[PDB]
């Protein structure tokens, strides 16, 4: 069946029937700058011996209109000094463009032409320079490589914890960097009709995320089990352990934000779990152990479990249990 | 489709009939494209 | 389709023949192409079989339907159900429709390829033929069957 | 100062192709957008190719590089420029318009500059077609911004990109592709790949466009015989379908002649190419090329546009007798079994016939072209040739309906032989109960003789065809170079009329045994079509 | 009427008697780099011609006040060699500014002058280059085409769910990028008189969004119809339906606040409705449909509003028939 939003992350719902009216901009070169290495350094030689082959086409047409291009000695001076051939032209444009500045051919005073040229030329030159350098810089500041390397398990499963039942679920960090202030967003999905004859394809409802006295976010150093209480009040508290495993469409997310480190960027992470992936009475293998003089987690044993002789009943009936016990 | 089914195909007709097929087809080519070939030489 | 089969293959392998004899530069040109239509092949016959078997299946209930509505015709116009069989038909015949149409957008397809190729290939014969054959060969009755 | 102009003419090019890049390499490093004169933009641009492949065989002629360079850059300007429509027509722009109007601008300019300094002293008909080329592009991009909303007010009134092909999933866009795509099916190659891989489906396959269904059909016969029947029959319905099905047919039809016609030339630029080296050929060998790609490209989208037309046909009139199924009266088994045969032969015959009604039309042209070309080849003799081979076409017929005879008789025997096996498939045990099985296989064996003795005759038949097949072609050469050199005027055969002649001889061929089977299929098809007016009509 | 913040999200309120004072400093460059790209191109390359030509005629005259124009051959050398015009002299300058550096032209070790016209057109140059580098990266970080592109529905309605009255209301993401920890701020404002003879011309109350156990924020991938309960400790509870179609004035603004993913900003979007822009007693169409493998959410019926039969009485009234019913 369908899935709302993908295992790795990504967003799975496909949108239909955009206004798509404004997106008529120029939003050309941050786009450009966004690729890969290899094809932003393809692109930016690109840009830079486009300019350069257009500014010689020029040059060498220049010098063959004003007949400084036929070679004749006296009764002229060239534009351009000691210039003969293409050759030499795109010589003068990479030499005037890059900003080097041989010398070895001289534009002069007896030309405006060769002066607007020029003049337009620099400005162009510095233009290009300019944008092709900061771009490169924004680049640089990809720290994306780093980042989205958080891991859950891939199926969670339900225990009995202080005589109520409960959600277990791991999460953990893959790098020394940490992750400042991270929160968790728990919700779940569901095709819901409302007394009101109101039916909705999905509905969007928070499930807490059980800490201390308060407080929606968490701290990441070790694997640290989410862990929830199913109440009465909570919007889960209905289903069955029989019914989830095969017919039922049921996805519980995982919103996890928190801001890096090194960046400071604000980064999230967000996984979907199916009725079919979720699995009833079980329990993870302890992961942390006390090494020589520290603490050694194994992630062998990550998604790992063990089964755990655990009643098996509904939550509503559970509750009903007890209160007759 | 494997070559078993032409194979046993062709060998319901047996020995007799294959190869009077086969070479002759080779043949009727042969003197389809040496027309030709003598025509060349005909030209000039 | 047997006979058909054989005139075709050794035909081909025939113009194939005097195409390289005409010009022998160009038989070492051609044999690229040729390798070219292999994966040609492979890419057509696993879904030309499969669209075929499809129409079949398309063409089965459709015209059972048919019959369907004119033994029980009475019936059917007394529960007044006309509208939905309708339906029913005009879906068939879309399912029928469908097949019988990506089969030929599919034999277009090979079509189309196979003669670009083939034209690519007389191409570089007369390429070849005019310098080869002419330049340093300087024989006339050659190009002839080449090209022909 | 001609390398002066042919600099200034280099330049444009160059910009175009410097501005391309980075725009082409960010679209490189699912809504299909339309714009008016779409169709004719790639037209323009195929005859723009033409004219610069024209172009560099005149500057091979004349060779001094900077004499032919403008042909050169103009090749990849117009490649970059398709490849512009396409970027744009994948994700439109208001900007990329304009930039490619200031390039079409510049280059008339630079031609008209050209034209003018010619005109004060064969280049000048390649120099007038490329300004007549430009010319009407750039009317077609003032009339994209006349329609858009590139410089006109504020905001274009886009057109919310047509969701008859694009919307929920359809696989099968044949008319909501790219005009290069619609004539070389490039759409195909991922289809066919993932076909490689996993096995098709309905859930795999497409839904049929808006353009082609039971109902759009349906309408539009129901339209055209509606006008018809309100001006009030075998003719009546006859007519309806034709002014109903109308443009495609006759599209269909005229790509098919075109197509025909560059199929006849071929072979005489290589009689030409036969001549010169005997004795300007390079420039004959890529006309070549290029003639036979078009050629062969024109004849494909003619088989595919009747194609689809005839599925419209077939569509349209199989829901018409469906619905005239529901008010026809209980008084008229026979009638079950002649319906049921009107929908599984005669609709299947009506529509094989739209297929071949183009080919209908073409032949008689390309008989025509041929025996007037072959006769300006190789004079009176050829005539002679070119009875031969037409004497073939109605011999053929001929032929053919031999084996439908033999067909008809054959199919009653196999008919009983089946019933004679469906009792011993049902009395199994009580067959083999006392084993009186093999007196009920002599039985059996000998209606298969009777079956054998008919299929004889119809392998004759079968013999005959495929034996005038390959015999006509070396008959026709036999008696017509014996009877030319040997026989008339003793005239010095050149190889290149030879082989033209045998190019001919077999481009002719092949059409000719279609001939017959069309006239069949005709036939067939008018006598069916009978048959469904004096049903549908009931 | 006069509106509190218009619908595309500026503010209307126009500020009066601002001391105006502190405001008297040069912050000239920020604003000017933040224009919009051919203007900012349009100054660039104004105030890059303006130094040229500044300094190129303080060269000519240098040039022309040393004697060394005047054409003279001994006796002398020119501060710049091979000087002989106004156009050989801005040669020279755009040669020695952008610091190209043709050397058909010298300056020679006699004039120290022009020494010291060299040294301050290079630091001068060189300071305007980087200023014009470092603002025209800082243009480049401009992410604002992409930021504000979130809808709201344009009239919001109110239903009866789960036996109270509920306020419905479309929010909607554009773009396939998320907006991190996107939080809701529902505020109302209204003309109030307070018991103890007080008068506010306007005055903002906190109206909850009504999500799970607790929480502030939301999130956002499909258009999620925001949901609250007007309950009697609410301060909308007390309007009448009859009268907000014409007479009241009262605005309902919402602030939906969240940092984009790519540029880490915090953008918001407020938006406001009226008396006369809300109605009573409607339910949206469902968008999100089960399409081949996915969800197809359609946004022709993002406005699109249904009759429903539903009681219509006031708020208080109807609290009033729940003590009664
Ligand atoms: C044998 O060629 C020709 C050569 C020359 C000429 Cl002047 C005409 C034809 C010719 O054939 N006349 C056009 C009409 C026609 C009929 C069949 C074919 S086809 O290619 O054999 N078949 C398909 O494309 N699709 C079939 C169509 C039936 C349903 C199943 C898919 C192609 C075209
Ligand atoms: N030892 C490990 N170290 C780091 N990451 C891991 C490790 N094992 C798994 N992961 C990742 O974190 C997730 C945890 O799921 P698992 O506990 O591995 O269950 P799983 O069924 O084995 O999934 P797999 O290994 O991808 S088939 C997986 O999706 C892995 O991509
Ligand atoms: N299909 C759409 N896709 C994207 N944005 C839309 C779409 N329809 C409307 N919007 C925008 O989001 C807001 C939603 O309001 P609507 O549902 O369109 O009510 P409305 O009365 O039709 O407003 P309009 O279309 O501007 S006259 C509008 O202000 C639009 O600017």
């Amino acid at each position: 069946r369908a899935r709302f939003v993908s295992k790795k992350g990504n967003c799975n719902v496909a949108h239909k029937n955009i206004r798509e009216q404004g997106r008529f901009l120029q939003d050309v070169f941050t786009t450009l700058v966004d690729l890969k290495w290899p094809h932003t350094l393809l692109i930016f030689t690109m840009s830079f011996l486009c300019s350069w082959l257009l500014f010689a086409m020029v040059w060498w047409l220049i010098a063959f209109a004003h007949g400084d291009l036929a070679p004749g000695e006296g009764t002229n001076v060239p534009c351009v000094t000691s210039i003969h051939s293409f050759s030499s032209a795109f010589l003068f444009s990479i030499e005037v463009q890059v900003t080097i500045g041989f010398g070895g051919r001289m534009v002069t005073e007896e030309c405006p032409l060769a002066i607007l040229i020029l003049i337009v030329q620099n400005i162009v030159g510095l233009m290009i320079n300019a944008i092709m350098l900061g771009c490169i810089f924004m680049k640089t500041a990809q720290a994306h490589r780093r980042a989205e390397t958080l891991i859950f398990s891939k199926h969670a499963v339900i225990t009995l914890r202080h005589g109520r039942l409960c959600f277990m679920l791991r999460v953990g960090d893959l790098r020394k960097s940490m992750i400042i202030s991270a929160t968790i967003h728990m919700q779940v999905v569901r095709k819901t009709t409302s007394p009101e004859g109101e039916v909705v394809p999905l509905h969007q409802v928070d499930i807490p995320m059980e800490n201390g006295v308060g407080g929606n976010g968490i701290f990441l150093v070790a694997p640290l089990i989410i862990y929830h209480v199913i109440d009465s009040n909570s919007p889960l508290y209905d289903l069955a352990p029989s019914d989830l495993h095969h017919h039922q469409d049921l996805e519980i997310i995982v919103i996890l934000e928190g801001v890096v480190e090194t960046t400071g960027i604000t980064t999230q992470a967000r996984t979907s779990y199916l009725a079919d992936e979720i699995l009833w009475g079980q329990r993870f293998v302890p992961i942390v152990a006390e090494e020589d003089g520290r603490y050694s987690v194994d992630y062998s044993k990550f998604g790992n479990t063990i089964k755990v002789p655990t009643p098996l009943c509904t939550a509503r009936q559970l509750d009903e249990d007890r209160s007759l016990l | 489709i494997p070559w078993r089914a032409c194979t046993k195909y062709l060998s319901s007709a047996g020995i007799l009939l294959l190869s009077l097929l086969v070479f002759s087809q080779l043949l009727k080519h042969m003197v389809l494209v040496a027309i030709d070939y003598w025509l060349a030489k005909w030209t000039d | 389709t047997l006979e058909c089969l054989s005139r075709s293959t050794l035909l081909c392998v025939s113009a194939l023949t005097v195409i390289s004899y005409v010009t022998p530069v160009f038989l070492v040109a051609l044999l690229p192409l040729a390798v070219v239509c292999y994966f040609i092949q492979k890419y057509f016959r696993v879904a030309s079989r499969d669209l075929q078997q499809l129409d079949d299946t398309t063409q089965l209930p459709l015209l059972s339907h048919f019959a369907e509505t004119v033994e029980g015709l009475t019936t059917i116009r007394a529960f007044r159900y006309e509208a939905r069989f309708q339906q029913k038909l005009l879906e068939y015949t879309d399912s029928n429709n469908i097949a019988s149409l990506f089969l030929t957008a599919a034999n277009r397809w090979l079509e189309v390829r196979m003669e670009y190729i083939g034209a690519c290939v007389v191409l570089i014969a007369a390429a070849t033929s005019i310098s080869n054959s002419l330049h340093r060969e300087l024989s006339a009755g050659l190009v002839g069957l080449g090209l022909t | 100062n001609g390398c002066f102009v042919d600099a200034l003419n280099v330049v444009p090019h160059v910009f175009l192709l410097f501005i391309t890049f980075p725009i082409l390499f960010i679209g490189w490093g699912s809504t299909w957008l339309h714009f008016p004169g779409h169709n004719l933009r790639w037209i323009l641009t195929f005859i723009l190719l033409f004219v610069l492949v024209c172009e560099i065989a005149e500057g091979i002629l004349s060779d001094h590089l900077h004499l032919y360079m403008p042909a050169g850059m103009a090749f990849m300007a117009a490649i970059t420029s398709v490849v512009y429509y396409h970027n744009i027509e994948t994700s439109n722009f208001p900007k990329l318009l304009i930039a490619l109007l200031i390039y079409w601008t510049l280059a008339f300019i630079t031609k008209t500059i050209k034209f003018v300094k010619f005109y004060d002293h064969l280049r000048f008909c390649l120099t007038g077609l490329l300004v007549i080329l430009y010319g009407m592009l750039l009317l077609v991009e003032v009339n994209v911004i006349r329609v858009r909303r590139y410089i006109f007010f504020k905001t274009p009134r886009e057109v919310k990109p047509p969701e008859d092909l694009q919307d929920l999933g359809v696989r099968f866009l044949q008319p909501f592709v790219n005009l290069l795509s619609k004539g070389t099916y490039w759409w195909m190659n991922a289809f066919i790949k993932t076909a490689h891989k996993k096995p098709i489906d309905l859930r795999a396959i497409g839904k049929l466009p808006i353009a082609m269904r039971a109902l759009t059909n349906y309408q539009r016969l129901c339209v055209a015989f509606d006008a018809q029947a309100r001006k009030d029959g075998a003719r009546a319905i006859w007519r309806a379908l034709c002014h109903a099905f109308g443009r495609r047919l006759i599209l269909s039809s005229t790509f098919r002649i075109l197509a025909d016609l560059l199929g006849f030339a071929g072979p005489l630029c290589i009689f030409g190419i036969v001549d010169h080296l005997g004795k300007n050929a390079y420039v004959l060998a890529v006309l070549l090329f290029l003639a036979l790609l078009l050629q062969r490209t024109f004849l494909q989208a003619s088989y595919y546009v009747a194609i689809e037309t005839g599925i419209n046909l077939r569509g349209a009139i199989q829901t018409k007798i469906y619905n005239k199924i529901m008010h026809l009266s209980t008084s008229n088994e026979m009638t079950a079994g002649q319906i049921c045969n009107l929908v599984a032969i005669d609709t299947n015959q009506l529509m094989w016939f739209f297929f071949l009604c183009p080919n209908l039309w073409a032949m008689p042209v390309q008989i025509i072209v041929g025996v007037i070309l072959l006769y300006y080849i190789l004079g009176v003799s050829a005539l002679i040739g070119a009875a031969v081979i037409i004497l073939l076409a109605p011999v053929q017929y001929f032929v053919a309906t031999k084996l439908s005879q033999a067909q008809r008789s054959t199919l009653e025997h196999s008919n009983e032989r089946l019933k004679q096996t469906n009792e011993m498939l049902r009395g199994m045990k009580l067959l083999k109960l006392y084993a009186w099985e093999s007196i009920f296989c002599s039985r059996v064996e000998v209606t298969r003789r009777k079956e054998m003795t008919s299929l004889r005759a119809f392998a004759v038949y079968t013999s005959i065809s495929i034996f005038m097949n390959t015999a006509i072609p070396i008959a026709a050469v036999l008696i017509t170079f014996v009877g030319h050199v040997s026989f008339f005027k003793e005239s010095d055969l050149s190889p290149s009329v030879a082989f033209a002649s045998l190019s001919l001889f077999h481009i002719l061929v092949t059409p000719l045994f279609l001939l017959s089977s069309v006239v069949r299929s005709t036939v067939k098809a008018l006598v069916s079509v009978q048959k469904l007016s004096e049903f549908l009509s009931s």
